[PDB]
């Protein structure tokens, strides 16, 4: 166990991952770092009969750091290193299996949190990538100046064929870009997966016929078996739906990589609903960070990704989210600890994933929303208590007016994060739906 | 060493001990498990069924079963004694005499033998209690029936929950429940 | 938000799951319980235009209980209830997606840990179950009196096609029942997945030819795509290997349910490595418990399951480990909080999964092992520094002698937790390999 | 043979089936009941060599009751019980094979009639269910306030490709909802199955083009070989026909369930014509009851199913039919001996089957029909001598007018069993076809 | 309604079926006969608009007889006819659907029983026929002088894979020709469906290796759907089993005709269990006769057929069974009312089905058995209480010895109905197992 801080000049490929590390007391610090390095590959120098003959020194995962956390008791990040050959081409599953499969909870340290990951240029290129780029998705959708629009159909259940279908039509027609079905609206015996697809497909079809804009709904294909998944996807391509949604973390990376390769094979856009992403990433001392899932899910490709929003959050947390939010659209990213990006990572022209925020947000945050995500994002609505008394299609129309006025007033150059409220309020002067939106909430949080 | 000792196995002659004494002695001839049943006629599953209660009978010669617990127990309790393989020498005959004074459906003591196994593990017996299946079952409700809250799933242990007429302590502790 | 404890008379199907719950201060306790109940389904009574017309009261996930933790500050156990129709037949993915997909980290409470789950008889029956029972696996393997034997081939890497397969032949001809790959010997470019399968297969076949016992190796089929998985499985059935191993949690439940249905379709036994488990189940305030994964993985069927061991652990932890060992061999299980089983669960003749323990255990731990797992288990070796200074096949022979003597001495009725060291001492009197095993370690931890 | 009435406390799953029982004299009654219980499973405790080593007591089909028939010589009702494990998931064939395969005619009793069967909630959830619900069928057909309309194309034969399809055209153009052919129509060499499908398909399509209502006529697919059956049924799917009809009892559940699984795998309705249901359910002392059969059909997964009508029948018989009529729309049914429900049965959200009545009924029977089947049914015409002396199209139109005008009477509140004749009299005051319908028959059977 | 007895000169093809007919009083007899004739096809001269333009007179089903039953009150058999074109090639389902689908229970007569059927030579040579002849089955099995041997396994359940596999060894090895499981053995939770096949298959293969006789087991493939059925049956052919058993009447004729065409396609023999027969054929006034099912099941081909036995029933009934017993072996059969053959039937070289009897008959009826079925049959054992107190394999040998000696005795020329008991007495003089068989029962029923 002599793999503490031997410098060694960390190299080009190198898989330089990091860790938020907390020992149990009675443990010297770099011995536990080399314990991480040994547990990552070929555990603790396991004695064999070939040791005396041949030296096993080509596949060692030696680390090269021991830096204490600024403002923390017993907490210092440790930079490891795994050279190349421990990983299969094509797999994110092998990546997670090799790095963190048994390393956590090895009964010596108190806690450990996989914080960051560096992916080399020579492993990035061998994956599939996303099915379509941000560029290519805008090419297929003709949405060139504004972020995309979306709401969730309410309520969740008891809202069957026609009930779920007709509702979608109104919400969509009102002027939105997308709608997404309830996350757990898989094939449940009050609402069979067949007719929901048929009516939503027809619903979207009729919508396009009227509005003249390319429209789409996020169809859920979270399936028990992979053959069920391929069957529902092949029906989604049979009727010509432009996009399907599929949660990644409960369904699994093998299903997700297979579905992404399918979406490349038939040219359909791909949405990913971060489901149960807090059961791993919430606590600040134990787990993995959602950032590592974000990079891994850019690799096992997807065209959209729920990422959440910043409304009244803490400053470093907001920046942290932003840090990981700009660690996907860009393909050459520097390293900031305060944004949480520990590594300078290249992507070698992988056309990264659109983020999309979904929280309890009404139109009052519209000016702030764009002010944050710029232009390259999708924005959601309909989470909490924001049932528009006037109607869902008037709500969608007010939303469309709100985003158009916000994008144009950002183009005006007037501070959209300062004169936001005034803009929307002034805009609603001809749209009564937006006036009702002005009536139902407010934005006197700050300047 | 064995001449014609398999014909009694072949003809199905003997009660049950003339099978087991024979198979255990015969097993050290050279043939494996897939050879004694590849002719005489004995399924491997059962070949082992009576290939242990042989040794449970070697184990239960601690107390003499007083001629009321060996009459019909000559070739019985096949799966009954087969399943008990984690009991304490001090309970193997004590669980069997319970199974021959209770007369339930042949596989019912597999569940008492697990809570009994847990009872003979806690560093020290509970005071005002003793080590026995009758007490273990009575003390099994303490970490179950008591843990329960509702009369639906708490009144079903009024017969099988107790029935430890071999420990006054449990009977004296099962009095504040007529609440 | 009135779902606090309305006593509910909790019913037959009911999906009665539980939670280890810890609020942030400034939060009243049952309001946060009904917040869990609302976030589980149809969030926070989302206002629609039809709430005045129709009452949405058939699918309410409904909390009914509150009870503070014995010996803990600011924590209690909440008992949730979800009636039937929120779940698809065939899926464990839909189960996890519905129960915990967004409920965690909802920024009101401090922490939350999915502790337990009750599965009803009317949902248990509609799943696949395991491919083979404990009964059926013993039927296919003719191993009728003893636990099964296994070691891990050492070292991990740099130990290529002829090397690995003929080391498998040596370590298996020594007398073991199985050998496994570890988690990360997938198709890596120093060792292609083809020839490892071919040589391990030929080693199994020649070893069956010599020893006359049915033998097998745990072949790893952790694959990037599902088509790669089915291809490697179909090659595993083409040459007649009795069992394949496949990690569940990084590969995903869709791939695992598909692979289990495949193993039913071709009659091959199925091993599951619990890789990446310690990310989720280690901390005692946040995550899910490995017990819930154990029940869910009994459902999305598998014939083996790594479960770890008890060597010098804490008493209540050992009792909990015995608890979820008992959750997967018995088919009618009562409810003990101290063993961690909060619910009385039926299984309706699902022939549950064999556990298998793998820790740093040598042969002196063997008289504890048959003391703990009884007879229905598999036992592993080869984890840490236990390189036999004579050889791997002498080590396997010493292991076989050790387990045979231990099973027979447990049949002797000697209370083998007390005399097991002396049992091995009289056992090694003719076997020199077991005498070396006596020489290399010791057992005077405790009585 | 001791299984007579040991009171058993009959349980949750339990498969509690009943029997109408009649011994031959010289037989004591409960011994014959335990004879039924033994013949149902593990006959008369077949002597074995493992009976003196193991007690076979886990799978005993166990009788528990005896009760003589009120108003009958030498007959009583025996309540049987079969625990769980005697039945396969997915099969109704295994259900019938286990329960009544050899039990009847065992040469001790005079006669026996399988009267009823209570399915458990842990076995009825593992079946397929119907392909579409009553809800979902109305969703696909947009028929929301009235029962559906239908007539049989007359004559039966000699009425070939252009004849039959164009003959249905007029009928469908008239205003009906459906038009199915009779059983005897399969691929017979005067009328090949090809061109009938083609012409009926084109007739449906042009009739949808003219009338603007969703239309569809039953297309018998009763086939010799499963492959052939699916082949001919596949054509309908390619020609976009919304529904196919298929008789259940002569074709077999094995070929029925398989076709039923393919019916919900393509999203097409399902028409099950009870053919040959009089030579197995007619006699009141020997056979099985239609109610039991009906339950099995619901388990299979059919959309519609001929249930006959009540016109001038006996009071208890009418109620009996009504009793079983609800045994397939309601999903929680109590137990009435006089109606039929022998034991309360849950269905756990299986969306039950529409009934449809077909007897010698003209339009004057229509005010009885909506009096009896309420709203959730389909009504047939064209059985006996009711050839409209004006025409089939006019006749169909008249029928629609009647029901349409009638349904209004139900919503009106006039007690339509009393005034329905006068309702039709004021209805025909502008429609001359309905006036001819008034002319051709009468309603003075009773008040 | 004029079809009473117009003498018709009944013709070559003609489908001349018969009926046991019983009116309700107040009904003249030949009007009800023409009512049967009208209800069989184009009911009761249904009016139409083309009845005054074209006469529908090519497809009428007129009768030609009305003879009263000798020794019965109100009971006379009718001779209805149906020309050719009402029936599809390939289908028995269409045959039953056309003849008896609605004719029974038409609320005019008291009761009706389909007694017999004549199959024309221009419609019985267009069906598949059996997969193999009696000739061809003997060719594949090399059993040339004696009837075949078989004993059902006992117990019926709780007797799992290795326990139900090793138990078949003794029964088969002991010297029998076949063994077959009961209908209730399909895929259950207590015993998979593929596992059993594997074990059973191996037993057959090792028993062929030892005894040198071609052996086989009747494997049950009664399946829920068709795909599953074919799938499970497909495995049997892959394993190489000579015969599969499949019940006909609960599984259905579509599944059975498909499975028979499969057995022709792969050359596997085919057994049929007549489960659920006693529902339909027991009462002497209402149903269909088992004879009609026997001819229909010779058509939808099968190589074996349970037919029961005449242990000691009434002479009148004994002859009846014989009458229908010669309605398969022979291919040109005359007409005996006191035998069943109502009309002479040709078969045009269809190589008819072997019968096989299975009742509570031991080795005491062996002498009588050979006396009845001659040589072309299979004989069963193991029904009731005939557990051999020595063993199943000693019982098997005894059985074979008995039949073998019995066959020789019949060949000798001793009138073996008279001396068969003494034949077995001299036969058991060297075989102690047969001596035990002599000990356990007796034969002094009659001379």
């Amino acid at each position: 166990l002599t793999y503490y801080t031997p410098d060694y000049t960390p190299k080009d490929t190198d898989l330089l991952a990091a860790f938020r590390f907390s020992p149990q007391p009675g443990v010297p610090a770099p011995e536990a770092g080399a314990a991480i390095a040994a547990e990552s590959s070929t555990g603790t120098w396991t004695t064999v009969w070939t040791d005396l003959l041949t030296d096993m020194d080509r596949y060692d995962g030696k680390c090269y750091h021991i830096e204490p956390v600024q403002g923390e008791e017993n907490s210092y990040f440790a930079f490891i290193a795994d050279p190349l050959d421990l990983f299969e081409e094509g797999s994110v599953t092998n990546i997670l299996t090799s790095i963190v499969g048994n390393v956590f909870g090895f009964k010596a340290i108190r806690s450990l949190r996989l914080e960051d990951i560096r992916f080399p240029v020579a492993l990035v290129k061998t994956f599939q990538g996303p099915p379509h780029g941000i560029q290519v998705e805008r090419d297929l959708l003709n949405k060139y100046g504004r972020p995309m629009l979306g709401c969730t159909i309410k309520p969740k259940l008891g809202l069957s064929a026609k009930n779920y279908g007709r509702a979608v039509y109104e919400c969509l027609r009102g002027g939105l870009d997308f709608t997404k079905d309830d996350e757990n609206i898989n094939s449940q015996p009050f609402q069979r997966w067949r007719d929901r697809f048929l009516f939503v497909a027809d619903a979207i079809h009729k919508s396009q016929a009227e509005t003249g804009e390319i429209k789409g709904h996020y169809l859920n294909v979270t399936a028990p078996t992979c053959e069920e998944m391929m069957k529902r996807a092949e029906f989604a391509k049979e009727l010509g739906m432009p996009i399907i949604m599929h949660d990644f973390l409960t369904a699994g990376f093998t299903a997700n990589t297979t579905l992404a390769k399918w979406c490349r094979d038939n040219g359909v856009l791909l949405h990913i609903h971060r489901a149960m992403h807090a059961v791993i990433d919430r606590q600040r001392n134990h787990g993995i960070h959602f950032r590592v899932l974000a990079k891994c899910l850019r690799l096992s490709g997807g065209d959209h990704l729920h990422s959440g929003t910043v409304v009244g959050k803490l400053e470093g947390d907001k920046a942290s989210t932003l840090g990981f939010v700009d660690l996907m659209r860009e393909d050459h990213i520097e390293a900031d600890r305060s944004r949480g990006v520990f590594f300078t990572q290249d992507w070698a022209s992988m056309p990264g994933v659109l983020p999309v925020a979904s929280g309890g947000i009404h139109v009052w945050h519209m000016p702030a929303l764009v002010e944050i995500f710029g232009d390259d994002s999708v924005l959601q609505f309909g989470g909490g208590t924001l049932g528009h008394p006037w109607g869902n299609a008037p709500g969608a129309t007010a939303n469309r007016v709100a985003l158009e006025a916000c994008v144009q007033a950002r183009n005006e150059g007037r501070d959209l994060y300062r004169e936001g409220g005034d803009i929307l309020r002034e805009a609603g002067k001809w749209s009564p739906e937006l006036a009702a939106a002005l009536d139902l909430w407010k934005e006197i949080k700050f300047e | 060493e064995r001449q014609e000792l398999l014909g009694q196995l072949r003809r199905k002659e003997g009660r049950w001990l003339a099978w087991a004494r024979a198979c255990q002695t015969l097993l050290k001839n050279g043939l494996n498990p897939q050879t004694l049943f590849e002719a005489t006629g004995f399924e491997p599953i059962q070949q082992n069924q009576i290939t242990v209660a042989m040794q449970v009978y070697d184990s239960i010669l601690r107390q003499d079963p007083p001629a009321h617990v060996r009459e019909t127990y000559q070739e019985w309790g096949s799966d009954l004694l087969y399943e008990l393989r984690e009991l304490d020498q001090e309970q193997r005959s004590l669980c069997a005499q319970l199974a021959l004074e209770r007369k339930l459906d042949a596989d019912q003591i597999r569940e008492v033998a697990k809570a009994t196994k847990d009872f003979c593990r806690l560093p020290k017996q509970p005071e005002n209690f003793d080590r026995h299946p009758g007490d273990a079952v009575a003390h099994q409700c303490w970490r179950l029936a008591q843990e329960r809250t509702d009369l639906t799933e708490r009144s079903r242990l009024i017969a099988r929950g107790l029935q430890f007429a071999q420990s006054a302590g449990a009977r004296a502790l099962i009095e504040a429940l007529l609440l």
